[PDB]
């Protein structure tokens, strides 16, 4: 049984390298999402005030 | 015997002071009953 | 402050025209200057009865309980002129008396439909020597939301009217019966209610005549923290008289220790 | 500016004509009695010289009591009262969608026009027997509550009756803010086009309801009609029918359309207060006698259209507070006759922790497993009987009347469903989900799991689901009723999930 | 065709006052100020030009660490 | 960009010792928070018309 | 079957004169065809609804609670049009609506007296999960006597009304201190009551969409066979839901050797 717990050791390494992966593409979409919400924002202000 | 026997005499008192409380408000809902009913009747032979 | 009074000496003509007086003074404020007004209105039945009495004099037919057929829309156009606008801020408190504790009646009922914070300042809980006797159950407020006040305070505030509303069905149980009846479960949930129910109780600066006590000036987070604290049950070996007009909880926890050595 | 100038030159026609009209006697509150109009019909709107409608209401030898459509310091005695010839009538289209229309077609929240195309009456006779096919879409509402003890069918009338400050608008808003995921998607059958009918409510609440429905994004099934406070009591009286006869549009036009009335006790009151100004007797509370008739009108103008009719279903759900829930109060009777499905809130399991808050067994949908999918009537039929037993054993054995292990058994189950039939406020989840986690709660595997642990039960359960099962999700939405193969797999789910919860 | 041709007049002589808008007065402007200044409140202190990004944060997870397995 | 290795989060409970167990508690409950906050968000909002 | 049907949303007098309309219509088939006729109107109460409408504008004094005065003398011309007479034989059940549970409307008092026999249809329990919520404790019958049904009917179904009468009072007996403290043969009357209440249930067939249950057919015999099969002491051992949704006495035979093995 420890044997089989040997062979399981690389599951926990995954999981720490794919919740890193995760939080960086999260964090370049909320990079991607929140130029948009400005520029967004800018536009919207001009359309507001010539109104 | 002699707890439950002190224990069902201040039952019986407190429910009996509950009863008379609702038995005041009971009256005083009849009555505002007969009011309200009484004044929609008198409003309509009027207002006709 | 701008000051009108209309008070209770006047004919039902000139008190049906206060609100709309002090009303159109803080509309100033608001549009014309756009300042940031409060407008301390009370007592807002006083011109809903001042209506009922011109409108039985004015010949038109009488409505439900002995009110206005206007009711509605007459309170309807002097409550919609109270708003907050682009142009500037009303923070409105208004008080608004009901008759004969009805709040069935047709003028607290439109009341209750024309505000976004309501506080039921009952007599009851004053009967049981709470000050003010704020109903909680039936005060509510708009504001009141997980993705605006936060979790922690709509946690806190949704298990206080928890273990309040638990406390008021085993209230019935214990005016029948008594305290004797009730599971360690229940009898965890009667204590602590009486311990909330307590602390909801503190001491105003301008009621100091009566009690005998300070201005108790509590914040938000102390609140937060006391009643979290009551709540989650850290408190089951201080009584609660020790939660009587005490405003913070260290005041509640300095209470009781002052009353262990006064009875030291 | 130049465009501006050539529409107000050539849009209005300056087209005088002779036309009947009548001078003005008392104009007391609202309310003109207008004496020449012997040509009038009756309940016509007819328009006083200021720019005004009026409803012409009350015919009698003597003059016309016309009710106005706002203010009352525009008129005096003596002015004229033109006939505008026809029966008051909405503006009706499909370019009013995501707008907030004031009573009459008036789009009154800044931005622009009504693009309007099919004028429509008003006061519109409902259709008969034989226009009518009964319910059969599943109206969901994404309260797991509603959709699982008192369903919806597209087709139907069902009130959402309580007292005060209890969360109905927040179930008629639920039930707004679910239908999102059908607009979006592919079906025009499960498309919708709702109008959301606020009667004598404050603006600011209208307003913060459409901030909700735009951050929501709802402004395509959503109409808002708001009849404020401040707006005149034909306003509010005339604004539900406005919303049924849009809702008629989209009806008969084949598109599955819902209103939601809301405050209608508001129409009631405003009803009110012009029968008792046009001086009509009073009857019970002051309300006049035709109330019912008022809203048997309005309630009946909904059901599911034939299929040679086009097929489009309306919805009426009109929104209903007593007062100290009094149901024995006239409104309520009335409006609880005239509907047949209706939810009734009481609010001590407000205060007492259930959200949203239906007490329940006063609730009751007549259409009831009709309206489901065939996955929620596989699963929650016993769901419904089983709190049925629980309710009354609890009922009797408050003290500890009897405990064997059926009863304790009677107990567990209902108080964990009870926790399972919580909700968040303007959360609603769509059909598959709630089939999956009424499965985890009526099909064992609940029973002795510790009553507090049931919200995070929901939240990592929802969580699983969503992160590794969405395929499995489509194949019990689109098959329809949950298979034998998803069935064993909803165990298999469900068990290696309360492994993982007690992990 | 008498009066809204003489409004068509009109239409015509407020349309050639131009050079700023017509008669406005002191509190046309204030009303624009006040107006101008909620729509200064509803997004802040930016610029009508060269808009920016973003400040440039880091994602810092912590590293997991263990004695012995 | 992502690289994902998805396992049965079995072996991830009987991987752990005794000394990291609330560790693990913590990274299992973040990383399922951050998973079904990657699929909160769609991939991108289209670009902005001119 | 001819049908009259008059909707809920039409003005009163057309939703008054309708219940006419059907008493016209069976009326003939009474009269002169010389038929055995049976009239079903669901429901009269929009018809009283309909009458205090048209007294609240057409300029009569509103009477007790709201009604019209003319209540008991309208609703009698029209409840004495519909009764069997020598020339033929008519037959008429009557869907009539309270409201929100108050028998001491007038309207529906009025109606109690021109019936002959009633059924009340409570909601309790419903609540309680017997369906439809039947009060035969409050139901009545002029046909109930020991000549015209038996003896033998007669008797079982006053033990039943007698023993479920006992059972309130008893089961408020039950409410302040439980099921320790009413006797042996106490708490056995309260089981049996209790036992008889859910074999009151009875699955419809046109109810086969609610329940999901098929449905069956009772007839009299077996009815009586049955409560007085409960009566007599010889399912005393059988649990409460095995007599819940069933037919005859073989069904919950049936559905107690599935609830047991
Ligand atoms: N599912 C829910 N979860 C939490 N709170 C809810 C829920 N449903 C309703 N509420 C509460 O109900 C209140 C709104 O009630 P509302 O629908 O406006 O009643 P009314 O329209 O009669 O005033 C809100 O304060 C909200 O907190
Ligand atoms: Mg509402």
């Amino acid at each position: 049984s420890q044997q089989a717990l040997v062979q399981k050791r690389h599951y926990l390494f995954d999981v720490q390298r794919n919740n890193i992966a995760m939080a960086l593409e999260v964090t370049y979409r909320e990079r991607l999402h929140r130029v948009y919400r400005e520029v967004k924002n800018r536009l919207d202000y001009h359309i507001s005030v010539q109104n | 015997q002699s707890a439950r026997m002190t224990a069902m005499d201040n039952a019986s008192k407190n429910a009996s002071e509950m009863i008379d409380k609702l038995t005041l408000t009971f009256n005083r809902t009849r009555q505002a009953v007969i009011t309200k009913e009484l004044i929609e009747i008198i409003s309509g032979a009027a207002a006709l | 402050v701008a000051l009108v009074y209309g008070q209770m000496n006047e004919p039902p003509g000139a008190r049906a025209r206060v609100a709309l007086t002090g009303l159109t003074v803080a509309e100033y404020f608001r549009d014309q200057e756009g300042q940031d007004v409060l407008l301390f209105i009370d007592n807002i039945f006083r011109f809903t009865q001042a209506g009922s009495e011109v409108s039985a004099l004015l010949g038109r037919i009488p409505s439900a309980v002995g009110y206005q057929p206007t009711l509605a829309t007459d309170m309807g156009t002097m409550q919609e002129r109270i708003t907050t606008t682009k142009k500037g801020s009303i923070t409105s408190v208004q008080a608004i008396y009901v008759p004969a504790d009805d709040l069935t009646d047709p003028a607290p009922a439109t009341t209750f439909a024309h505000l976004d914070a309501t506080t039921v300042l009952s007599r009851a809980i004053a009967e049981l020597g709470i000050y003010p006797a704020v109903d909680p159950l039936d005060s509510t407020s708009r504001i009141m939301d997980p993705n605006i006040v936060g979790s922690e305070h709509y946690d806190v505030a949704r298990g206080v009217q928890k273990i309040l509303q638990d406390y008021k069905s085993l209230q019935d149980i214990i005016a029948i019966l008594g305290m004797d009846e009730l599971s360690e479960e229940d009898k965890l949930t009667v204590s602590r209610a009486r311990k909330i129910q307590r602390f909801l109780s503190q001491p105003f600066q301008v009621a100091e005549v009566f009690t005998g006590h300070l201005g108790k000036l509590v914040p938000l987070k102390e609140t937060i923290k006391g009643f979290q604290q009551i709540l989650a049950g850290e408190f089951d070996h201080l009584p609660e008289q020790a939660f009587y007009m005490v405003g913070p909880i260290e005041e509640a926890v300095a209470k009781a220790d002052k009353l262990a050595e006064e009875h030291s | 500016v130049s465009s501006i100038l050539e529409e107000r030159i050539l849009g209005a026609d300056t087209s005088v004509d002779l036309e009947e009209t009548g001078r003005v006697l008392s104009i007391g509150d609202g309310i003109a009695r207008v004496h020449g109009l012997r040509n009038v019909q009756a309940e016509e709107m007819v328009e006083f010289s200021s720019g005004l409608k009026g409803m012409s209401l009350n015919l009698e030898p003597d003059n016309v009591g016309v009710v106005v459509f706002g203010n009352d310091k525009l008129i005096k005695e003596g002015d004229i009262v033109k006939r505008t010839g026809a029966i008051v009538d909405v503006p009706v289209g499909e370019e009013l969608l995501g707008r907030v229309v004031d009573a009459l077609g008036n789009a009154i929240d800044g931005k622009g026009p009504i693009g309007s195309k099919a004028r429509r009456r008003v006061g519109l006779k409902a259709p008969g027997i034989i226009p009518r096919i009964s319910v059969r879409e599943p109206m969901q509402t994404g309260i797991k509550a509603v959709d699982s003890l008192v369903p919806i069918g597209r087709g139907q009338r069902e009130l959402i009756i309580g007292d005060r400050q209890t969360g109905k608008t927040s179930i008629a808003i639920d039930t707004i803010i679910n239908q999102k995921r059908f607009n979006d998607g592919t079906d025009e059958k499960k498309k919708l086009y709702c109008i959301y009918v606020a009667i004598g409510q404050k603006r600011s609440t209208v307003a913060q309801l459409v901030k909700r429905l735009t951050d929501a994004d709802a402004m395509k099934y959503t109409i808002v009609v708001s009849a404020t406070a401040s707006d005149a009591a034909p306003l509010q009286y005339l604004a539900p029918y406005s919303g049924c006869s849009m809702g008629e549009y989209f009806r008969d036009n084949g598109k599955h359309a819902l209103i939601i009335y809301d405050d209608l006790s508001k129409q009631a009151v405003a009803y009110r207060q012009m029968s008792l100004l046009l001086r009509r007797p009073p009857g019970r509370e002051a309300y006049p006698g035709d109330v019912f008739y008022l809203h048997s009108r309005l309630l009946e103008r909904a059901a599911k259209m034939n299929d040679a009719f086009g097929g489009g279903s309306l919805t009426a759900l009109p929104v209903i507070e007593t007062q100290a829930g009094d149901v024995s109060a006239y409104i309520p009777t009335n409006v609880i006759s005239i509907t047949d499905g209706q939810i009734f809130l009481e609010t001590e399991l407000f205060y007492k922790g259930i959200r949203p808050a239906i007490n329940v067994g006063l609730s009751v949908s007549r259409v009831g497993s009709a309206a489901q999918t065939r996955a929620m009537k596989q699963v929650a039929g016993t769901m419904k009987l089983e709190l049925a037993q629980y309710r009354e054993v609890a009922a009797f054995a408050q003290f500890g009347s009897d405990l064997d292990a059926a009863t304790q058994q009677l107990l567990s189950r209902g108080v964990r469903l009870t926790e399972l039939l919580k909700q968040g406020q303007y959360s609603p989840m769509a059909i598959e989900e709630q089939v999956a986690v009424i499965y985890a709660g009526v099909r064992g595997y609940l029973d002795k799991l510790e009553p507090s642990k049931i919200t995070k039960f929901e939240n990592a359960f929802l969580s699983h689901v969503i992160s590794q099962h969405q395929t499995l999700l489509g194949k019990i939405r689109t098959d329809g009723k949950i298979s034998e193969e998803a069935d064993a797999k909803l165990k298999e789910i469900v068990t290696n999930f309360l492994a993982g919860f007690e992990a | 065709q008498k009066l809204f041709v003489d409004k068509i007049r009109e239409y015509r002589t407020k349309r050639q006052t131009s050079g700023g808008p017509v008669d406005a007065g002191p509190e046309y402007q204030q009303d624009l100020d006040r107006e101008l200044f909620k729509l200064k409140q509803m997004y802040g202190k930016a610029d009508m030009n060269t808009f920016p990004n973003f400040t440039f944060e880091d994602p810092k997870f912590e590293v997991v660490e263990k004695p012995q397995s | 960009k992502l690289a994902l290795k998805t396992i049965d989060w079995v072996a991830f409970g009987e991987i752990i010792p005794r000394n990291q167990k609330a560790v693990a508690n913590s990274l299992k409950s973040w990383n399922e928070t951050l998973t079904s906050r990657l699929a909160t968000l769609p991939e991108k909002p289209p670009a902005i018309d001119w």
